[PDB]
């Protein structure tokens, strides 16, 4: 059934499972025509399929192209979502295959478990963890990848870098997870943030830069600051 | 006009047939029912005045056989019978409608309402559904399980209406996963229609004998199965226009005919919100939408 805080831990066993967030599939701008009338221009989207365990993450890049003289765009994003992850499913091991996909929205239940009716032991669950996976395209390299794409692309990243050498996939995630609440709060104060000191970089095969250990408390620190602030700024208190 | 024999009326019960329904006294002097129009399906059913737990009762056709009742105090139950002996089974109840024991089948002349509810239904696929084929009736009743309640438990004793499942391999074509469960048409006319029920009037029959087993013995599973075929096809965009229109005359009748105090746990509010309001054929049932919206407002 869904997931919560209750069965959090539940992420960190292993068996394997995987995240899918649909919320940056179908990306579109808003904007003026001649004749002052509304339309959208569709951008590159993506797919945010993650391994919360080991940090894999498969990163399905969606090309406009997919759009084109398509209707209801926004029902047919499930769908595609759905398609993608079955497919993905079915290109993987056996022994590699989830046991368990958890949708970040409850409106992919539905397209995600007919797409995987032919994997009648791979649960398709919803969870009521507001997770702020959105944010995905403000990690800088993968709204990149993203961008730059001229076709349909499927591209490997941990979203980890190395932290598992030194901590646990629990608390991993939340690093993860509070990275993330905190681009999505503020964007520009939390990467600010990240890379107000020059000496500490990002290695070329990483995401986020080499904190070490006590950086690492530092920032952790002053983003727990920026999503309170904002918290503050927002409802002011 | 046929008649159904009682040997004896031994418990307070009361009895239906068809839409209508008498109270008989413990041990009162009733030996029947005559006046039974022939040419339909009819029901005979039960409610004891002690337990009204377990409504049950027996789908008939007279032109198949001589049928009577008679009480079985070990099981408890008033059971339903064939005589072999014809000439026997004249000269018994000849006897009866001399001593005017019996009640009277009490249809007026302009009522079509008992053809409009049974158009489609034969006792051929009652059977079918109902599997106890020593007899040439079928004993239906509150309690009893259909094939897909049970697979998700006595064989013997389920409701074997055709399972639809709208998440199903059987519904869904590899490769049109979107367009088959947003528009069920496939299913309803290739898998369903052309493939399992050959005909629209074997659906249609099908779905009247799930609603009349809902009305009368409050049967569950005969009610998720009246929905779930209303359903499959409201949500095909393509739907022969002869089956459309005679969908709203059987649902017409249907709804016309249910006990205005049971809409609250026979009617789905989803399913019907869904099929007059949302669906492709939200626009297609006119006489059926205009009897809901006056008599069930409410649930809508
Ligand atoms: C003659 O048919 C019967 C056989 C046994 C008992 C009663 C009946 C009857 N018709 O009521």
């Amino acid at each position: 059934g869904a997931m919560n805080s209750s069965n959090y831990a539940e992420l960190f066993n292993n068996d394997i499972k995987l995240f899918v967030d649909d919320t940056n599939v179908y990306r579109v701008t808003v904007h003026k025509t001649f004749e002052g009338n509304v339309a959208t221009k569709a951008i590159n989207g993506c797919i945010f399929t993650l391994n919360p365990k080991t940090g894999h993450l498969f990163l399905k890049i969606i090309h406009t192209s997919v759009w084109a003289g398509q209707k209801r765009l926004s029902q047919l994003a499930k769908w595609k979502t759905a398609e993608e992850v079955s497919a993905l499913v079915r290109s993987l091991p056996k022994e590699e295959q989830p046991k368990q996909i958890i949708v970040t929205r409850k409106a992919m239940l539905d397209p995600l478990e007919v797409h995987m009716l032919d994997f009648p032991n791979i649960a398709i669950r919803p969870t009521e963890l507001r997770l702020p996976f959105s944010a995905a395209m403000s990690i800088d390299k993968l709204s990149d990848v993203v961008m730059k794409a001229t076709e349909p692309q499927m591209v490997l990243f941990n979203i980890y870098d190395d932290w598992l050498d030194r901590i646990s996939s629990y608390t991993a995630f939340s690093r993860l997870t509070l990275l993330l609440r905190a681009l999505k709060t503020n964007e520009e104060s939390a990467k600010m943030i990240l890379l107000s000191d020059p000496t500490i970089t990002i290695k070329s095969y990483h995401l986020w830069p080499s904190f070490t250990d006590e950086q690492w408390i530092t920032i952790e620190s002053q983003m727990r600051d920026l999503i309170l602030t904002e918290y503050g700024r927002k409802y002011n208190v | 006009m046929n008649t159904v024999p009682f040997t004896s009326a031994p418990i307070e019960v009361t009895i239906g047939i068809d839409q209508y329904s008498f109270n008989v006294k413990e041990n009162q002097p009733f030996h029947g029912i005559k006046d039974i129009p022939i040419g339909h399906v009819h029901v005979i059913h039960f409610q004891h005045a002690d337990n009204s737990s377990m409504r049950y009762g027996y789908w008939f056709d007279c032109r198949m056989g001589n049928f009577y009742i008679q009480y079985d105090p070990k099981d408890g139950l008033y059971k339903m019978m064939e005589e072999r002996d014809g000439a026997k089974f004249e000269n018994i109840v000849h006897n009866f409608k001399e001593r005017q024991m019996m009640v009277s089948y009490p249809k007026i002349d302009e009522d079509d309402t008992w053809y409009n509810l049974t158009e489609f239904v034969q006792m051929d696929k009652i059977r079918k559904i109902v599997r106890k084929d020593e007899n040439q009736f079928s004993y239906v009743d509150s309690s009893m399980t259909t094939v897909q309640e049970n697979e998700l438990s006595d064989p013997a004793h389920s409701l074997n209406y055709t399972v639809i499942n709208f998440k199903s391999r059987e519904a869904i074509r590899p490769g049109h996963e979107m367009e088959d469960f947003l528009d069920k048409s496939y299913y309803l006319n290739t898998v369903m229609l052309q493939g399992i029920f050959k005909n629209s009037s074997n659906y249609f029959g099908e779905l009247q004998f799930a609603f009349l087993n809902a009305m009368f013995f409050g049967n569950y599973g005969s009610s998720l199965q009246w929905h779930a075929m209303i359903e499959l096809i409201c949500s095909s965009a393509t739907v022969p226009k002869h089956m459309l229109d005679k969908l709203d005359e059987i649902l017409y009748y249907q709804i016309k005919t249910l006990p205005e105090q049971y809409s609250d746990i026979l009617l789905n509010e989803r399913v019907w919100n869904i099929c007059l309001y949302s669906s492709f054929q939200k626009n297609s049932l006119h006489n059926t939408e205009k009897i809901m919206e006056n008599k069930y407002p409410e649930l809508l």
